[PDB]
RNA sequence: AGCGGCACGCGAGCUGGGUUCAGAACGUCGUGAGACAGUUCGGUCUCUAUCCGCCACGGGCGCAGGAGGCUUGAGGGGGGCUC
RNA sequence: ACCGGAGCGCUGUCUCGGCGAGGGACCCGGUGAAAUUGAACUGGCCGUGAAGAUGCGGCCUACCCGUGGCAGGACGAAAAGA
RNA sequence: UCGGGGCUUAAGCCCAGCGCCGAAGCUGCGGGUCUGGGGGAUGACCCCAGGCGGUAGGGGAGCGUUCCCGAUGCCGAUGAAGGCCGACCCGCGAGGGCGGCUGGAGGUAAGGGAAGUGCGAAUGCCGGCAUGAGUAACGAUAAAGAGGGUGAGAAUCCCUCUCGC
RNA sequence: GGUGAAAAGAACCCCGGGAGGGGAGUGAAAUAGAGCCUGAAACCGUGGGCUUACAAGCAGUCACGGCCCCGCAAGGGGUUGU
């Protein structure tokens, strides 16, 4: 009994051809040029999805810690001033507040300059 | 395989690969690598099992109710219509398969041709044809020298 | 889902210069090209105030930084590499030393670049009146 | 409406053919007849011979106007290659492909 | 050959971009006064001839 | 009438006298075949540059009306000798 | 037609190069190869890294595409180092 | 050129202090798998805790390919195998479904058996097509020019004259 | 090695020196049209969408934004500017 190769090779190569459409040149059309781009595409955004938490964990400080100024106040002292008075709320992403809803950052503000000094 | 033993060529400074013959499994048409030889399949099960075996498949068709013994073949006379009559009489109307196992070998070529019915010897009465059909039906002179290979 | 700003509006700024330590006014000058202060801050987009500098011919600095400090200049060719001193760049073009420093704060791509033409720098001032003008510090 | 010709098998490498194609694409037929009867090139015979014929079908064949038809579009594509040997200097030898051509011209009423 | 040889195939995209410059042009053509066809001027031409 | 670096700069630039294949000989060593930072005569150095770089020369587009002519010089380069 | 030294004659061997001829090179029309080729969106310096980097870091520079030329690099090609 | 810019009661060094930033570490929330303990008379399944980087290599569980039993069966012209497409469904995954188009005569469940059973590399073997590139070259530097003719087409075929070897 | 169940292998007209096509015609099917079943991939080409001439690259990934396309919708697909 001999079981040539058949399709089976055809359809794994065809099935990954598809996961690389749209790369640049023989990425996208030789399946061996393919395969490679791919392998690293998986690593980079795996390693990626780790990063976009820290992506995020920076564009809130530099927005908050912006607003933040305009009254006066730092960030390294804001957040102390809303840790100290036990404020877990605002988690960084939710002091957005900084820009739509400004009174409620200001009403903050001032609570956190109460419980620091 | 059916090529000479030349090398192919010299294998140095060629800047080619590197090569033998052409009958090596690296070329196409070469030879096959490990591919299959004639070889004997059978080995010797131990006898005490192929009586089990035998003994057990009938149990099975008889504690399912399925076995039947019988001697009233009138259906004599080797001719599939008669032996199609006596097995209505029987409750034999073809619904499942049957091994009819008999010494008679009129009443084997009347049974034949129903693709419902496999006609059979008794010595050669064996497991894997029993199980295949769905219902045992054999004469009593079989019953007896299956009986007597073992019982 | 994060906020993201729309169409903002150029903002413009003006700074004065004498008495200014460089590098010390540098830095505050690039955070203003870029959003940072901009509760909207947004790295890929760019809309930072535009700046505008006057007087730089008057730019303080520290230690012997006149003739200690070297700008150094390579053009392709052999020995192509050039060294003016800061007490030659003043004394030629001066709007020229505050920009090697605030270019040389501000990021590397080509956002960046867009970011150095928002910068106006001169020695005077009697700057372009063009309309906003926010004089700071 | 519209009406093709098509020219297959004809010896001549594809790529200088479709200098000569391109020089013609959405033309007018008598801009055409024209160009590639001045236009300096092997190609220009065969695109202008596939080009009478592709008229030839749209008129004899689908009524439309001959005073008022064009190239709607065109192209050509590569047929199978006369690959030949070729001595070469100290015994090794080169195959060199004769390559082929099929033009396809297709016409189409100017207005409506 | 011997010495220099391409160090890479060259990309399609490459190929195609040094082949920027090779598409033809049009000949260049008038109205002949006599006949009513083409001609490339300064030239005269079939089914037509020339004064003196 | 400087000394060094650049794969003791540079053989896809050249040469090939020297070294460093096969021939042959001298002195020398070895029974020998042979051997020698010992010597001597002879001894095939490969048309086609893809990319970077370099010398030149065009095509495209841009320069937020279109066109003809004249120009400013940021930034480069050349020169720099001596009796 | 062996290998070394010298001299006379004569000379583009040289100081030191110039001009000219023809056959190529170059442009147009016809026909149309090759070694090579992981894939390429393939710059400079100073570092750095398996100790000699277009591909890492920092900095400088650089509109897109070709054509005729030069051979410093791609530890260029060739030959699984003799 | 201290990575750069740039820094001088510092953005340097020394001593003291309060902050904040900062990993795939730790926490929060959801999920998987294994292991252990427990409820489950119960398989199923539920709960709690713990482990889960990995080359040589050991162990375990699966996926697909060819063929055999299951086949005098079943699916198939109201469309088999194969091919092309899919942003859908299931699986951790190798895969399996489903829908559309193509294709036009085969296919083979559940459950088992047997192997020529899975390829990206071997300067592998065979074939196809690329790159260099419209590039080098068109094979002796004895040499060509015109008129006339034939022909769909003529520098290249025929004739004449001139020239050269 | 393979048209099709069967040559029914395409009369006739049209462009062309021919080749090859366009109609007409046969056939269930002609993209079964004659090295003709199926017709994958590399490779070449035509049209359409998004995109690119101040830009630094193992060609991807993450995010946001613009344009084009699907669906009443929340949504999804293609492309790529930073
Ligand atoms: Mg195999
Ligand atoms: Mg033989
Ligand atoms: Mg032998
Ligand atoms: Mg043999
Ligand atoms: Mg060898
Ligand atoms: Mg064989
Ligand atoms: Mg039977
Ligand atoms: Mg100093
Ligand atoms: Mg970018
Ligand atoms: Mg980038
Ligand atoms: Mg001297
Ligand atoms: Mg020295
Ligand atoms: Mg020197
Ligand atoms: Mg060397
Ligand atoms: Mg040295
Ligand atoms: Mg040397
Ligand atoms: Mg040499
Ligand atoms: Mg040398
Ligand atoms: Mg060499
Ligand atoms: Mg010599
Ligand atoms: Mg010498
Ligand atoms: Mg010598
Ligand atoms: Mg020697
Ligand atoms: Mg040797
Ligand atoms: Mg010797
Ligand atoms: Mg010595
Ligand atoms: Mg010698
Ligand atoms: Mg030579
Ligand atoms: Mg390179
Ligand atoms: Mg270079
Ligand atoms: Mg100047
Ligand atoms: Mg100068
Ligand atoms: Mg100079
Ligand atoms: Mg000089
Ligand atoms: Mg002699
Ligand atoms: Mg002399
Ligand atoms: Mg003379
Ligand atoms: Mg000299
Ligand atoms: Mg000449
Ligand atoms: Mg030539
Ligand atoms: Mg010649
Ligand atoms: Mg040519
Ligand atoms: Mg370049
Ligand atoms: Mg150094
Ligand atoms: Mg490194
Ligand atoms: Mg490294
Ligand atoms: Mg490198
Ligand atoms: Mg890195
Ligand atoms: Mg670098
Ligand atoms: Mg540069
Ligand atoms: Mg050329
Ligand atoms: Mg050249
Ligand atoms: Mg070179
Ligand atoms: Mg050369
Ligand atoms: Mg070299
Ligand atoms: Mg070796
Ligand atoms: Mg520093
Ligand atoms: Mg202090
Ligand atoms: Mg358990
Ligand atoms: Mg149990
Ligand atoms: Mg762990
Ligand atoms: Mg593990
Ligand atoms: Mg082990
Ligand atoms: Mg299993
Ligand atoms: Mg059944
Ligand atoms: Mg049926
Ligand atoms: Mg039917
Ligand atoms: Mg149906
Ligand atoms: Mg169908
Ligand atoms: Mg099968
Ligand atoms: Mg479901
Ligand atoms: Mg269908
Ligand atoms: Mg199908
Ligand atoms: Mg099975
Ligand atoms: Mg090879
Ligand atoms: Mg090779
Ligand atoms: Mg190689
Ligand atoms: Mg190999
Ligand atoms: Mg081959
Ligand atoms: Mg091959
Ligand atoms: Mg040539
Ligand atoms: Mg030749
Ligand atoms: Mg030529
Ligand atoms: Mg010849
Ligand atoms: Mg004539
Ligand atoms: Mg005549
Ligand atoms: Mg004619
Ligand atoms: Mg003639
Ligand atoms: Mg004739
Ligand atoms: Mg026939
Ligand atoms: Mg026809
Ligand atoms: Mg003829
Ligand atoms: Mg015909
Ligand atoms: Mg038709
Ligand atoms: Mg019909
Ligand atoms: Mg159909
Ligand atoms: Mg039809
Ligand atoms: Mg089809
Ligand atoms: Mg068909
Ligand atoms: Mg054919
Ligand atoms: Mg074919
Ligand atoms: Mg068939
Ligand atoms: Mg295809
Ligand atoms: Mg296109
Ligand atoms: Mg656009
Ligand atoms: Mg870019
Ligand atoms: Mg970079
Ligand atoms: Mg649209
Ligand atoms: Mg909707
Ligand atoms: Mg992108």
């Amino acid at each position: 009994p001999r079981a040539k190769t058949g399709v089976v090779r055809r359809r794994k190569h065809k099935k990954i051809l598809k996961l690389a459409k749209g790369y640049w040149g023989l990425r996208s059309k030789s399946f061996r040029k393919a395969r490679e781009t791919l392998f690293a595409a998986g690593n980079y955004a795996y390693a990626h999805r780790k990063r976009r938490k820290r992506d995020f964990r920076r564009l809130w400080i530099v927005r908050i810690n912006a607003a933040c100024r305009q009254h006066g106040l730092n960030y390294s002292t804001f957040i102390h001033g809303l840790k100290k008075a036990g404020i877990e709320v605002d988690r960084k992403n939710l002091a957005d507040l900084a820009v739509r809803e400004p009174q409620v950052f200001a009403e903050l503000v001032e609570r956190a300059k109460a419980a620091q000094g | 395989v059916a090529y000479s033993g030349r090398k192919i060529w010299p294998q140095k400074h060629t800047g080619r690969a590197r090569h033998g013959d052409i009958g090596a499994p690296i070329f196409v048409g070469g030879g096959v690598v490990f591919g299959p030889k004639p070889r004997d399949y059978s080995y010797t099960l131990p006898k005490k099992v192929r009586k089990k075996g035998l003994a057990m498949a009938v149990a099975d068709r008889a504690r399912e109710g399925k076995l039947l013994l019988v001697e009233a073949f009138a259906g004599v006379n080797g001719k599939t219509k008669e032996f199609l009559a006596w097995a209505k009489e029987a409750g034999l109307d073809g619904s499942e398969s049957v091994l009819l196992v008999t010494g008679n070998e009129l009443v084997r070529r009347a049974a034949r041709n129903l693709p419902w019915v496999v006609t059979l010897a008794p010595e050669g009465l064996n497991v894997y044809d029993i199980v295949r059909t769905e219902r045992l039906v054999m004469d009593l002179d079989a019953w007896e020298v299956f009986q007597n290979r073992i019982g | 889902k994060t906020y993201v700003p729309k169409q903002v509006e150029p903002r413009w700024v003006l700074i004065d210069a004498e008495g200014k330590t460089l590098g010390r006014l540098a830095t505050k000058i690039a955070t203003l090209l870029r959003g940072k202060h901009r509760p909207d801050w947004t790295p890929n987009v760019a809309m930072g105030d535009f700046v505008v500098v006057v007087n730089a011919d008057k730019i303080r600095v520290t230690g012997k930084k006149l003739e200690q400090k070297i700008y150094t200049r390579y053009s392709g060719y052999p020995g192509g590499l050039k060294k003016i001193p800061l007490e030659k760049m003043l004394a030629t073009h001066p709007e020229r030393v505050l920009e090697h420093a605030v270019k040389g704060m501000l990021p590397k791509g080509p956002l960046g670049r867009r970011l150095f033409k928002r910068l106006k720098v001169y020695a005077g001032p009697d700057h372009p009146h063009q309309a906003q003008r926010p004089e700071k510090l | 409406m519209e009406a093709k010709a098509i020219a297959r098998y004809v010896r001549i490498s594809p790529r200088k053919v479709r200098l000569v194609v391109d020089l013609i694409r959405g033309k007018s037929l008598e801009e055409a007849r024209n160009i590639l009867r001045y236009t300096n090139k092997r190609g220009a015979y065969f695109v202008a011979k596939v080009l009478e014929s592709a008229a030839a079908n749209a008129v004899n064949n689908h009524d439309m106007l001959e005073d008022r038809l064009y190239v709607k579009a065109a192209y050509v594509d590569e047929g199978p290659a006369l690959k030949r040997v070729l001595p070469r200097a100290r015994g090794r030898a080169d195959i060199i492909k004769k390559r082929t051509s099929h033009i396809t011209v297709i016409l189409g009423e100017k207005h409506g | 050959a011997k010495h220099p040889v391409p160090k890479k195939k060259t990309s399609k995209a490459r190929r195609d971009a040094r082949r920027s410059h090779h598409a033809l042009t049009p000949p260049i053509l008038v109205p002949c006064p006599e006949c009513k066809a083409m001609k490339p001027p300064h030239t005269v031409c079939p089914e037509c001839g020339y004064y003196a």
